[PDB]
RNA sequence: AAAUUC
RNA sequence: GAAGACUGGAGUGCAGAAGAGGAGAGUGGAAUUCCACGUGUAGCGGUGAAAUGCGUAGAUAUGUGGAGGAACACCAGUGGCGAAGGCGACUCUCUGGUCUGUAACUGACGCUGAGGCGCGAAAGCGUGGGGAGCAAACAGGAUUAGAUACCCUGGUAGUCCACGCCGUAAACGAUGAGUGCUAAGUGUUAGGGGGUUUCCGCCCCUUAGUGCUGCAGCUAACGCAUUAAGCACUCCGCCUGGGGA
């Protein structure tokens, strides 16, 4: 967390992934409170809880995986790093993996996720893709 | 130290002087003052025998206690001075005596510092004590050769001598240039080494800075003529064209020992230098 | 600061002069900016090895209470010009 | 410095009464041993290790004084006259 | 083994007390090392630093 | 003891 | 960007710990060399063999004392400290940094950092001291077909100290600084905490260093592996075939 909370955010869930643990802790924010909210919309998470601490609370993810040992997230990559911010267009917004995949925006009315941001037609900072 | 000097002028390119950071007053005593007179080398019967001397700055002869036979009586050093006639500073001690002298100037000596002499004296430089009660292997300074005599052997700027071993009525010595000897044990001497040890790092840069010490050229023998020295003489630049060289009157001038061979006092010396 | 001196005094000193240079020893702390809390002398001792042509000596010990430190020092000069103390040393506490 | 010479120090800068680390406070002694520095290290030139303490210290000076010339300048541009420094 | 420093209760030293620390002398006059006379790792610097302080003041042989 | 080249 | 709030980051306070960290002054003992004096006789030294060398002006050896210089036996330990070069005799004076515990105080005061400024082994240079050993150059004896070398006897600059330059190295962990995360086992350095426990001693928990064995992962391989060369973010330096260079 010295330059950028969100790609921490991304490796800490990747790390824990490779080692097949089952839950994992770290401190919250106001951003990092939906972006983990979106991944139980698609079952990546297999829940989610918050703790409320005396300095500023931590967020609690339970990790998700299938049955036959098999990882539900497979990876994750960063898009808009702090030392080069990338916007993107509309029309310009990318599809993951053919749509299998996920990315999140931040458009200008809320963290979103792509599905709906083509379709609600607005562009925002690319937060990650998640695949 | 030394006072370099930047280079002006052709003369003053390579000067260098010292400071005199030492030398506390500079009004000498008009009662230890006697008058002197150049003499230019020149003979009793008014010729030239030493040459290349003469006609330089006139100076004034300062007397020096060489003997240093008042024994017991407490001496403090009043002052540092330059004294023209010797390579050493000297000092001008006024006993509680009243009398006042001066002493050659050993190295390590300071205004206020107090000097005693005779048979109960300390070991510390300045005092003046027998090679008798001297300790062995001390550095010592102001020599002498013959009971009661003065001082007489080791006497120039930052030069020092050392007391080797006592073989009963004699006393070993290593004198400064290396030549181990033999004196009388109830002979003097003054325990450290002599003051101004930078004398001889000084460049003259100047003929007229030669001169005005009493010096006077000094002409080669190459350049002569066949009358007036055994190389004068042969067209255009000649060598050497001796079986050796030669001073001006015969008498091989390179290697040739010349000390007296039947001399008295060889069963003094251990060793030569 | 707290220090502590340790001297050595040739046995060669008959007992009317061991005591005076106790005293005089003594003196120059209290003289300059120290403060002595006792002065004892543990008494004849042989040395391990001879230090100079003697093997024995007495031996001292003394306390000290001292801010400006220049009384150690007058100390440290006085010691080698003696011919009496042949070793002295100096801890600090 | 002694323990009981930055007690002195500190008591004559402080906002409330027991703030230590205030950017006055803070700077006010090392100041004091910047200075009780210097004069020891103008004596002995040659204790190359220890000068580099001198240089982190006013080092860590200078980023306090910005500190203060961006949240009050006011009370900035009243420190140092009282502490005596330059800018 | 077994430090006897940090076992019989003595924590300080004093460079007077030179029955005690003959103790680890050897008998030529050198220091034992660690691994025979069973001193603590902390103890053998105050020891050391004992031992030499003393050879200096004649309470102990330099060479025996 | 040292003791090269193809 | 502006205004305000918060304490984990960072820093101060408070209580302790260890340390060949540094500058200056003073001091100590073994040992090589030299000098003086006793005892005593023909050799001592050296190599693979030998010779040069030193000795009957009396050597080598041996006892007593004096002088000078340089480095500090045992302790000593993949131990300690420092940013890197580097730092071992002892004492004192003047100084720098680090770690643990507490939660008293400030409230993002942070990280990196082109140009700039400093420190930088050894050799080397200038001025000046000093000079015990060792030792470029060089001389002598050997070796060999030749031996400007390796071997032997000497020996100048130097090695040391003060002041001023040089600014380089396999200056190496051949691994830039900062931060977070990802199985274990066992040593050792300085700490804190608990259990057992009258103590001592044993067992357990934790912080910061320092070694070794090893998963997941990485790599071309060797190997690295919580002291990453694993998974990520910020900033800096550098590379684009070999020679020419
Ligand atoms: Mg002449
Ligand atoms: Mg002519
Ligand atoms: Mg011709
Ligand atoms: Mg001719
Ligand atoms: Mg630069
Ligand atoms: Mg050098
Ligand atoms: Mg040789
Ligand atoms: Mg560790």
């Amino acid at each position: 967390v010295m330059t950028d909370p969100i790609a921490d955010f991304l490796t800490r869930i990747r790390n824990a992934n490779m080692v097949k643990h089952d839950k994992l802790e770290l401190p919250a924010s106001k951003i990092k409170k939906e972006i983990a909210e979106i991944l139980k919309r698609e079952g990546f998470i297999r829940d989610v809880e918050y703790i409320e601490d005396d300095n500023a609370g931590t967020i609690r993810v339970f990790l998700k995986y299938g049955a036959t040992g098999e990882r539900v997230i497979t990876g994750l990559k960063r898009i808009s790093k702090p030392g080069l911010r990338v916007y993107a267009k509309s029309t310009e917004v990318p599809k993951v993996l053919n749509g299998l995949g996920i990315a999140i925006v931040s458009t200008s009315q809320g963290v979103l996720t792509d599905k709906e941001a083509r379709a609600k037609q607005v562009g925002g900072e690319v937060l990650a893709y998640v695949w | 130290a030394i006072k370099k000097y930047k280079p002006t002028t052709n003369g003053r390119r390579h000067m260098t002087s010292s400071d005199f950071a030492e030398i506390t007053t500079s009004t000498p005593e008009k009662s230890l003052l006697r008058p002197l007179k150049k003499k230019a080398g020149r003979n009793n019967q008014g010729k030239l025998t030493v040459r290349h001397h003469g006609g330089g700055h006139k100076r004034q002869y300062r007397v020096i206690d060489f003997k240093r036979n008042k024994d017991g009586i407490p001496g403090r050093v009043a002052t540092i001075e330059y004294d023209p006639n010797r390579s050493a500073n000297i000092a001008l001690i006024n006993y509680a005596d009243g009398e006042k002298r001066y002493i050659i100037a050993a190295k390590g000596l300071e205004v206020g510092q107090t000097i005693y002499s005779g048979a109960e004296a300390d070991i510390k430089v300045g005092n003046a004590l027998e090679l008798k009660d001297i300790p062995v292997g001390t550095v010592i300074h102001n020599i002498e050769m013959k009971p009661g005599k003065g001082g007489q052997l080791v006497r120039s700027a930052g030069t020092s001598a050392q007391v080797l071993g006592k073989e009963g009525k004699y006393v070993l010595i290593r004198l400064n240039s290396g030549e181990v000897r033999m004196i009388l044990a109830t002979c003097r001497a003054t325990i450290g080494q002599v003051g101004n040890e930078q004398h001889e790092l000084i460049n003259i840069g100047k003929a007229g800075r030669s001169r005005w010490m009493g010096k006077r050229p000094t002409v080669r023998g190459s350049v002569m003529n066949p009358n007036d020295h055994p190389h004068g003489g042969g067209e255009g630049k000649a060598p050497i064209g001796r079986k050796s060289p030669m001073s001006p009157w015969g008498k091989p001038t390179l290697g040739y020992k010349t000390r007296k061979k039947n001399n008295n006092s060889d069963k003094f010396i251990v060793r030569r230098r | 600061r707290k220090y502590e001196i340790m001297y050595i005094i040739r046995p060669n000193i008959e007992e009317d002069e061991k005591k005076a240079v106790v005293e005089r020893f003594d003196g120059i702390l209290t003289e300059n900016g120290a403060e002595i809390i006792e002065s004892k002398e543990w008494g004849k001792r042989r040395l391990a090895y001879e230090i100079n042509d003697y093997r024995d000596g007495f031996y001292h010990i003394v306390k000290l209470n001292a801010d400006k430190a220049d009384s150690i020092n007058e100390f440290d000069r006085l010691a080698k010009i003696s011919d009496d103390i042949v070793r002295h040393m100096v801890i600090k506490e | 410095l002694t323990q009981e010479r930055k007690n002195e120090i500190i008591a004559e800068y402080r906002v409330h009464d027991t703030d230590t680390g205030s950017p006055e406070v803070q700077i006010a002694v090392l100041t004091a041993e910047i200075n009780s520095l210097n004069e020891h290290v103008r004596v002995h030139k040659k204790d190359h290790h220890s000068y580099r303490g001198l240089m982190k210290m006013v080092g860590h000076r200078r980023n306090l004084l910005t500190y203060l010339r961006k949240k009050d300048v006011q009370r900035y541009r009243e420190l140092i006259k009282r502490l005596g420094l330059r800018r | 083994k077994v430090c006897y420093f940090t076992s019989n209760g003595i924590t300080h030293i004093d460079y007077k007390d030179v029955e005690l620390l003959k103790k680890f002398v050897s008998e030529r006059g050198k220091i034992l090392p660690r691994r025979v006379t069973g001193t603590s790792a902390k103890y053998q610097r105050k020891l050391t630093v004992a031992i030499k302080r003393s050879r200096q003041m004649a309470l102990l042989p330099f060479v025996a």
